[PDB]
């Protein structure tokens, strides 16, 4: 019980910190993609602006 | 209106010498020309057209340039 106590505490802070990287990675990719995609609609739009 | 014109001359040319009385025919066909062919608000509704077409190709040229 104490050797599963230990590892136990001894993995949870890795685990969380892995987990809050792995969120804030995914959060980046996230924004980035839909900066690239309102980047693209935009220009879609001015190229059908332009157009008539 | 020539046709009134024509009439009037064809009738004082007519008077005595009444050959061909052409009178009713030149009648009839006033009528029917004044039937068929049916103020400045015509004027004032095409300046008005003129105008307002002007406004949207001017509005339409507003939005020329846009880069994004």
């Amino acid at each position: 019980f104490v050797h599963v106590h230990h590892l136990i505490n001894e993995y949870r802070p890795h685990q969380a910190r892995e987990t809050l990287r792995v969120m804030m990675e995914v959060q980046k990719r996230q924004r980035l993609e839909t900066a690239e995609r309102f980047q693209k609609h935009l220009e879609r739009v001015i190229e059908m602006i332009q157009n008539c | 209106f020539l046709p009134l014109v024509h009439n009037v001359i064809k009738c004082m040319d007519k008077d005595s010498p009444d050959l061909h009385q052409d009178l009713n025919a030149l009648k009839t066909k006033f009528q029917e020309l004044r039937k068929l062919i049916g103020p400045e608000q015509q004027q004032q509704q095409l300046h008005s057209l003129r105008e307002q077409v002007r406004t949207k190709n001017e509005l339409l040229q507003k939005y020329k340039s846009l880069c994004m």
